[PDB]
RNA sequence: AGCGUUUACUUUGAAAAAAUUAGAGUGUUCAAAGCAGGCCGCCUGGAUACCGCAGCUAGGAAUAAUGGAAUAGGACCGCGG
């Protein structure tokens, strides 16, 4: 095809493409509220930690860190956040 | 591509193009000033810090929260390190594979890659000469390599 | 008034007319615990596009973030006193001319034309952050500066692009239009 | 293509291509000459009046003649524009 | 690496005007590109190009009009005095007619013709016919 | 009259032996040359251009280097000395 609007992508290429080859980059992660079930609070976990995030006081681990994203505990409510 | 292998890895980290802070974070500029500090205190690096806050407390870049970057933040209050803490990593991994080098006098491998890391070291350790964070004296000998920590 | 005007220079009866109003919210209004030390720079008053007219404020550059804070709050009342009039704040930033072979420090890159005209633009669409920037070079020659908007806070700031586009036109000479996007929030 | 007086001094003109916008060569004999009808609004019948394309010949090989004409017609509002 | 951007802005056009792309993204932005690219359109080779702002070296999206046979580099950018601009535009271009050698002079980025008007020689871009 | 981060670049100006080459004039009978000649005592001529690089001079400020506050011995503003 010669003619593709190169400024006017539809946004399943755009979330296709490499997040580098985008018209403007932007992160594949996110930042997520997870709470356990016990506790009353909500901690803000990062997509991909890469560190074992602890609620409070050393209460129980609450995501495992992996190749690309995070483990959450089996019986953990996540809702991930925006802005 | 990689400097010292042939290689082509197009995998790093891509900011965002709003360099605005979020809405939901509470934490302000000198409460994560406040815990740089502490990190640091504790014995940490510019680059664990970083990684320790935005997993736990939710904190995408500090310079975008706060004013400045980690390093430049820890030196100010006097925390930073003497030697920057990339030299540092390069120094300790040719300490350990020297060592290694030492009993295993058989390693052809060991001994070219030893090459390389101190290489690197002396390509490194020479732009840091010219910003004038080394003093021009200077100089990485492997004799006098394992007292630097 | 509350109106410290950087020369030693009088803030005209237009600019002190605001200055008193903002003394008098104060006074009568929930939030003059917040209105103790912010104050005015000057004032004037543009002509927008079509039949409409478009008050403008300055700001001392430290204090802006404090006025961020009250902005949408403050500005509904200000625009309930004006009536058919639309206003919005904007910090002054000071412009150092780029230093000639011909003829005092190191010009820092925040006193620069393009980076105030940056912060002029970042602070006109307030509770509506910026998300996209595209210079539209027209085939006479002449650029046009094509702005995507955050789209919380489009129901809200929707019917003041063309008070932006008047304002931006005046403060800096340059051609804009805010949109408004569907395909990323 | 005329002299310091103004007289049109070359022999022919050549056509350009609709799509690419390159001359058509005197001998580039995959080179279409292509006249889509235009229909009456109220009857949908054939008036008497086309909207006639040419294409060249690397564009037919290289398999951007349909595209091309789509656009060509598309533009024209011969094919609708929802489509 | 990449030493040129301008070389790397022009090769983009010049493959993408051949296969018959009716526009073409290049990549990283700098004043130069689009001071050449703003020369290139005065004279009507190129369409109305729209420049794409990331919080980095900026992208270009430009609407291409068949009518560009060439747009090259010249490197090094060697100091052309304005005598010796014949002999460049001599064995640069195709003809007396057509073409353009674009040159960045005292006064700013302009054609050969008009840096001829100006009386003014300089460093040599490129060129586009 | 004195000034103004530096340099490279480009434009102008100054100073640059003649002969040679390019070249204006001139029927050596034509020409190569020559610097002579022409008008019924007089009227003319013996021009001009080029002479890289380096040094000198005055405009331009794109492009390409270089510099300026970050243990503040920071600029400015005034007092105490």
């Amino acid at each position: 095809p010669l003619a593709k609007d190169l400024l006017h992508p539809s946004p399943e290429e755009e979330k296709r493409k490499h997040k580098k080859k985008r018209l403007v980059q932007s992160p594949n992660s996110y930042f997520m509220d997870v709470k356990c079930p016990g506790c009353y609070k909500i901690t803000t976990v990062f997509s991909h930690a890469q560190t074992v995030v602890l609620c409070v006081g050393c209460s129980t681990v609450l995501c495992q860190p992996t190749g690309g994203k995070a483990r959450l505990t089996e019986g953990c409510s996540f809702r991930r956040k925006q802005h | 591509g990689r400097m010292h292998a042939p290689g082509k890895g197009l995998s790093q980290s891509a900011l965002p193009y709003r360099r605005s802070v979020p809405t939901w974070l509470k934490l302000t500029s000198d409460d994560v000033k406040e815990q740089i500090y502490k990190l640091a205190k504790k014995g940490l690096t510019p680059s664990q810090i970083g990684v320790i806050l935005r997993d736990s407390h939710g904190v995408a870049q500090v310079r975008f929260v706060t004013g400045n970057k980690i390093l430049r933040i820890l030196k100010s209050k006097g925390l930073a390190p003497d030697l920057p803490e990339d030299l540092y990593h390069l120094i300790k991994k040719a300490v350990a594979v020297r060592k290694h080098l030492e009993r295993n006098r058989k390693d052809k491998d060991a001994k070219f890659r030893l090459i390389l890391i101190e290489s690197r070291i002396h390509r490194l350790a020479r732009y840091y000469k010219t910003k004038r964070v080394l003093p021009p004296n200077w100089k990485y000998e492997s004799s006098t390599a394992s007292a630097l920590v | 008034a509350k109106i410290v005007k950087p020369n030693g220079e009088k803030p005209d009866e237009f600019e002190s007319g605001i200055s008193q109003a903002l003394l008098e919210l104060e006074m009568n209004s929930d939030l003059k615990a917040q209105l103790r030390e912010l104050n005015i720079t000057a004032a004037k008053e543009i002509e927008v596009g079509g039949g409409r007219k478009a008050i403008i404020i300055f700001v001392p550059v430290p204090q802006l973030k404090s006025f961020q804070k009250i902005q949408v709050r403050l500005v509904r009342e200000l625009e309930k006193k004006f009536s058919g009039k639309h206003v919005v704040f904007i910090a002054q930033r000071r412009i150092l001319p780029k230093p000639t072979r011909k003829s005092k420090q190191k010009r820092p890159r925040s006193r620069t034309l393009t980076a105030v005209h940056d912060a002029i633009l970042e602070d006109l669409v307030f509770p509506s952050e910026i998300v996209g920037k595209r210079i539209r070079v027209k085939l006479d020659g002449s650029r046009l500066i094509k702005v995507h908007l955050d789209k919380a806070q489009q129901n809200n700031v929707e019917h003041k692009v063309e008070t932006f586009s008047g304002v931006y036109k005046k403060l800096t000479g340059k051609d804009v239009n805010f949109e408004f996007p569907e395909f990323q929030l | 293509m005329q002299s310091d007086a103004g007289e049109f001094v070359d022999l022919y003109v050549p056509r350009k291509c609709s799509a690419s916008n390159r001359i058509i060569g005197a001998k580039d004999h995959a080179s279409i000459q292509m006249n889509v009808a235009e229909v009456d609004k109220v009857t949908g019948r054939f008036n008497g009046q086309f909207k006639t394309y040419a294409i060249c010949g690397a564009i037919r090989r290289m398999g951007e003649s349909d595209d091309s004409i789509l656009r060509l017609a598309k533009s024209d509002g011969i094919v609708s524009n929802n489509f | 690496v990449r030493m040129n951007v301008l070389a790397d802005a022009l090769k983009s056009i010049n493959n993408a005007e051949k296969r018959g792309k009716r526009q073409v993204l290049i990549r990283p932005c700098s004043k130069v590109i689009v001071r050449f690219l703003t020369v290139m359109m005065k004279h009507g080779y190129i369409g109305e190009f729209e420049i794409i702002d990331d919080h980095r070296a900026g992208k270009i999206v430009v609407n291409l009009t068949g009518r560009l046979n060439k747009c090259g580099v010249i490197s090094p950018r060697f100091d052309v005095q304005l005598k010796d601009l014949e002999k460049w535009q001599n064995n640069l271009l195709p003809s007396r007619q057509f073409g353009f050698i674009v040159l960045t002079t005292s006064a700013g980025i302009m054609d050969h013709e008009e840096a001829r008007r100006k009386h003014t020689g300089g460093k040599i871009l490129g060129f586009f016919f």
